[PDB]
């Protein structure tokens, strides 16, 4: 029968609760069963400062985080995460601290919540974790506790200490690997918390002290893959919005596939989701901070950060093979990707031919069937419209044929016109 | 640390190759795991001044570092209130020394040198720092290694891969040292403040790292391989891990999959006798942590999945394995509360009869096909859901096949264990719901408990007849008197379970048109009264049977329930009130054998 | 030649059964070989574990 969880006998059976809560022992198996009682009556019951006008639920929170820090033993630690969940969902004591209680809400993410979180979030005892990240995720759902996050991992990360960048990586890591994929997708500043979480993941990798390095090579090898495609849409999603700092997300992005690279970290509808992106940041004419402490307009500036972009993807097609035509996804794709790759190159005084030719030498010397795909397209815009680009050159038409068969009509015979540049642009 | 990539990216390489031409330069397990190099056989002590000399000592192959602080204790007479105040290690090298590891793994054998050793006065601190700190950077060279020998064994040609690992599982059956050195860890460090989050890290890491390494020998190696004793050293590991580091996630999931894995793989031993050697092991985890719901979750699809690969014989090797740690509040065996419990076993297997869904994603880790279907067309896709009277059904059919043997008496052990449960946790349901069709399969269930308990005594009239420097006299009236006293104790829990709660539910199942349907017949009566008399003709020669507990509860709570209005079931009484007639008289006649009688 | 034919595999069967009462898919192979053999937590019951499945590893060889 229904009997109401807000009613003022529930709240009084509540108030019994609080009286119990702040009551200590000073065996101790009589205290994870009196508490364990106690919690089994909160599931039933839902599917100085001035304190006398509160209500008792966030002073029972209160005492919670006060007793918090006081035991070791993960199974009333366990009991009390049980009753925390109650309260703050179930309950909806967070729900209406973040309706009309900001203030106090502002005290409650300040210096308690976040740090203790923080606190029990552990590798070894991994069930204490499997509890404490969705409310954790409530936590930096809302204002306010982004920023007590960012200084938290900027002065856990950034220690002059090595065991505190150790204890961070690991840290992240369990906040990492017990993540979802929809469940982030409204919020914007959580996106960007764990965005800077898994780039400061991804930092450690090549951290000057080689225990946290191979730790953090190690510790992403056990990412289930679901979770890993989210932090990628995450960081892609923080690339999409946030101007100023592609120069290191890109880094960040090349060591993820250089170490990860069974999942797509890079794919044709990556790269069609950027050509449109950089269209809408190029063929158009914040308030958050910079996480280059992470690691440490229409003409040129934009043009080179899709030059950059190119670079990126002269050492995809190098490293992998990246079938897209044994599939039928990914068709209009890549097919996009070879359309705008001939309509934005095709204006000699940019950086990007050099590196185009640069990059299709070891193209052509790694891959075959793309290779031999793409080769035509490459042909026809190698003069559509320099020393060591001259030996760059030279090498590109040395490696198109050396084991291609190019032999067609109206296309070999420009390669009369090629030794007739022998004599033209040496002359 | 930059090799684990430059082994990926350098090809023309074998197993062979690099121990031809690491022989040359006498640091061969320097390198990689697999390098068996013996070690040294014998040690030099230093001493400090003119007063000592150096001094030679053998080296065994279970030496340690405790017979030498022993030694060092008694040769210098050091007092030990000091004991944790000194320290031994070398001059040439500046090595300090963990105390609980092998020196065997420290110190190959030099070509007839041996290294030095020195007793020198410490302070405890700074000691025990630096014996943190260096096997902090010793086992990561181990983690090292294993990452080369992962590393190694991945993009290697796909003609040679099949040799390679079989001789890689050659040299690793060589090696003395294997598990030893693979599943051990440092406990005299793990509770320090200052390597606590530390040393669990790395070993997480490491055994993380040993199980893809055994993951990736186990495949390879074809289906039809002459699996001796081995696999068990093999498996071992696997259980090892789980002992450590039980409530960490990712041990957890790799686990699972990997067992996945190696029961795919070798079907045939993984059909008839390999599951003998992970269960115990399991059994005993999924009962202690029963306060921790995620190592739960991880064993209940680990065994849903061992059920949908294998269906049978898993059941069977699963009571086979689930037995020896089964204790009862038994008045013959006094079962303790410090092993798997009969509810935990029972809770498993009602976790085996439902769907488990999914939350910790252990298949994607699996390299065989999805959707796991049965390996053997002897059960195929016929509707084999898991039930538990056929787990009844199935101890019934391995008692009735040789009632004289082993397994016999182990699932008669077994079945005394689960269908108190049973029948105890169908009364918590069927008074649960209180509904007309929960009426309906309670009594469907109890008539088709009943026939295979009418099945389970129909096959036992190897166990009527009766018995023919004493230490086998006393194990061959164990094993006279444990399947007898099993089958009494089993059948007056029954009868005075049901009966009265069969009254019961069909006063209460909306008809009591059926009433007493008799659920034991005339011969199983009968049965019943040949195996007590069996048992009580050889009462007043061994003084412990008398206090039994299934003979007692026979007497007192089985006797006076029997009906006997009816004269077709009286020769079960006759029989018994002669056997009780010819003990007392025997107890009269004899005051001798009156002198020792309880 | 020898494989055209559906296959035929063995089965248990025993005769002394009220035979209202159906036996069990086991085969015989399978059989014959079968019937002819809080406080967790700490960290001194993993120890003891760890040196006992160490004796008995070294036990069975």
């Amino acid at each position: 029968i229904t009997m109401g969880l807000e009613h003022s006998l529930s709240k009084d059976i509540i108030s019994i609760i609080n009286n119990v809560f702040q009551a200590p022992w000073g065996l101790c198996q009589s205290s994870i069963l009196c508490y364990q009682l106690a919690c089994e009556l909160l599931e039933r019951l839902a599917p100085k400062f001035c304190y006398q006008q509160l209500p008792v639920t966030l002073r029972l929170i209160y005492t919670i985080f006060q007793e918090m820090a006081k035991f070791e033993e993960p199974d009333i630690l366990f009991n009390m995460l049980n009753c925390l969940k109650i309260l703050c969902l179930h309950g909806e004591c967070l729900y209406i601290a973040r309706k009309d209680h900001p203030q106090f809400l502002a005290y409650i993410q300040d210096h308690m919540l976040i740090a203790s979180l923080w606190r029990v979030v552990k590798s070894e005892f991994s069930q204490l974790s499997s509890l404490a990240v969705p409310l954790l995720l409530h936590a930096l759902s809302l204002p306010h506790g982004a920023d007590i996050f960012w200084t938290i991992i900027n002065g856990n990360f950034n220690s002059k200490d090595w065991k505190m960048r150790f204890e961070a990586v690991e840290k992240v890591a369990v906040i990492c690997r017990f993540l979802d994929i929809h469940s982030v997708t409204k919020n914007h500043l959580l996106k960007y918390s764990l965005a800077h979480a898994f780039c400061c993941f991804l930092t450690a990798v090549e951290d000057v002290n080689p225990a946290v390095a191979t730790r953090a090579g190690l510790l992403l090898d056990t990412i289930k893959r679901p979770a890993l495609q989210g932090l990628c849409l995450c960081l892609d999603f923080q690339f999409d919005t946030v101007v100023k700092d592609r120069p290191t997300i890109l880094s960040k992005l090349l060591l993820l596939h250089f170490l990860k690279q069974d999942i797509p970290a890079l794919s044709w509808e990556f790269f069609v989701n950027r050509f449109e992106t950089l269209s809408l940041e190029a063929q158009l004419h914040k308030s958050v901070r910079s996480l280059r402490d992470s690691v440490k307009e229409d003409a040129g500036i934009d043009h080179q950060t899709v030059h950059q972009l190119i670079t990126v993807l002269m050492k995809f097609m190098a490293k992998d093979e990246s079938s897209a035509e044994s599939d039928i996804s990914s068709a209009k794709a890549f097919n996009t990707v070879k359309r705008h790759l001939y309509v934005l190159l095709g204006m000699r005084l940019s950086t990007c031919f050099n590196a185009f030719i640069a990059g299709i030498a070891q193209v052509m010397d790694y891959n075959i069937n793309l290779g031999k795909h793409l080769l035509p397209l490459v042909v026809q815009v190698l003069k559509y419209c320099k020393p060591h680009i001259r030996q760059m050159w030279l090498k590109a038409l040395l490696v198109i044929l050396y084991k291609y068969p190019y032999r067609d009509c109206d296309i070999s015979k420009i390669l009369l016109h090629l030794i007739h540049i022998t004599v033209n642009t040496l002359n | 640390t930059f090799l684990w990539e430059v082994v990926g990216y350098v090809e023309g390489l074998f197993f062979k190759d690099l121990k031809q031409t690491m022989k040359k330069e006498q640091c061969e397990v320097k390198l990689l795991v697999t390098a068996s190099m013996p070690g040294t056989k014998t040690l030099v002590v230093h001493g400090q001044n003119e007063c000592d000399i150096p001094t030679q000592l053998p080296v065994h192959e279970d030496t340690q570092f405790e017979a030498l602080l022993k030694e060092c204790l008694e040769f210098f007479n050091i007092p030990e209130s000091q004991s944790t105040h000194y320290f031994l290690m070398d001059k040439r090298w500046n090595l300090i020394h963990y105390n609980k590891t092998y020196v065997r793994d420290i110190y190959p054998f030099r070509r007839s040198v041996s290294p030095q050793l020195n007793l020198v006065h410490m302070h405890p601190e700074k000691g025990q720092e630096l014996i943190q700190k260096q096997v902090f950077t010793r086992k990561l060279e181990e983690v090292g290694r294993v990452l080369f020998l992962i590393s190694l064994t991945q993009k290697i040609p796909t003609a040679h891969k099949q040799s390679h690992v079989s001789m890689l599982q050659e040299d690793l059956l060589r090696l003395p040292s294997f598990p030893r050195s693979a599943i051990d860890a440092e406990f005299s460090l793990f509770s320090d403040p200052q390597a606590g989050k530390e040393l669990f890290g790395l070993d997480t890491l490491q055994k993380s790292l040993w199980i893809q390494l055994l993951e990736e020998m186990f495949l390879g190696m074809p289906s039809e391989f002459p699996w001796g004793d081995e696999i068990m050293l093999f498996l071992n590991v696997f259980n090892g891990a789980l002992i450590l580091h039980p409530e960490d996630s990712a041990l957890l999931r790799q686990y699972a999959a990997t067992v996945i894995n190696t029961a795919v793989h070798f079907n045939h031993l993984f059909s008839l006798s390999g599951y003998q050697w992970i269960l115990p092991t399991m059994l005993q985890v999924y009962s202690d942590y029963e306060s921790n719901p995620q190592l739960r979750q991880a064993i209940e699809f680990a065994c849903h999945q061992f059920y949908i690969l294998h269906r049978k014989p898993f059941v069977l090797q699963l009571f086979a394995s689930v037995a020896p740690l089964l204790e009862f509040p038994d008045a013959a065996n006094n079962g303790p509360s410090k092993g798997v419990s009969a509810q935990c076993l029972f809770d498993l297997l009602q976790s085996l009869e439902g769907e488990t869904t999914d939350i910790l994603d252990i298949l994607e880790l699996v390299k065989a096909e999805k959707p796991l279907k049965s390996l053997d067309f002897c059960y195929g896709n016929e509707d084999l859901t898991f039930s538990i009277s056929e787990a009844i059904k199935l101890c019934v059919t391995v008692v009735a096949y040789a009632p004289e043997s082993f397994r016999s008496l182990q699932m008669l052990m077994v079945l005394e264990a689960l269908v108190p449960c049973y029948l105890q946790k169908l009364k918590r349901q069927t008074s649960q719901v209180e509904t007309v069709p929960a009426a309906r399969e309670e009594i469907a269930a109890t008539a088709a408990l009943a026939t295979s308990l009418q099945a389970l005594l129909y096959s036992v009239e190897v166990l009527t007849r009766p018995m023919t420097e004493e230490l086998d006299e006393r194990i061959a009236r164990e094993e006279f008197r444990r399947p007898r006293e099993s089958l009494l104790n089993i059948c007056t829990e029954f009868y005075k379970h049901c009966g009265p709660r069969l009254k019961i539910l069909q006063n209460l199942a909306g008809e009591p048109r059926v009433i007493a349907l008799e659920l034991l017949d005339v011969k199983s009566h009968m049965r019943l009264a040949e195996i007590a008399h069996s048992l009580l003709k050889l009462a007043p020669y061994d003084t412990q049977t008398m206090e039994s507990r299934g003979l007692r509860r026979y007497i007192m709570e089985m006797l006076p329930i029997t009906d006997w209005t009816a004269e077709a079931v009286r020769p079960a009484l006759i029989l018994i009130l002669k056997r009780l007639d010819r003990m007392f008289n025997k107890i009269h006649k004899m005051p001798t054998l009156r002198r020792q009688v309880e | 030649i020898f494989e055209k034919f559906p296959n035929r595999p063995q089965m248990v069967k025993i005769s002394k059964l009220p035979s209202d009462f159906t036996v069990p898919k086991i085969r015989e192979s399978f059989m014959k070989q079968f019937i002819d053999r809080i406080r967790a937590r700490n960290l001194l019951e993993k120890e003891t574990a760890v040196t006992k499945i160490l004796r008995a590893c070294t036990r069975q060889r």
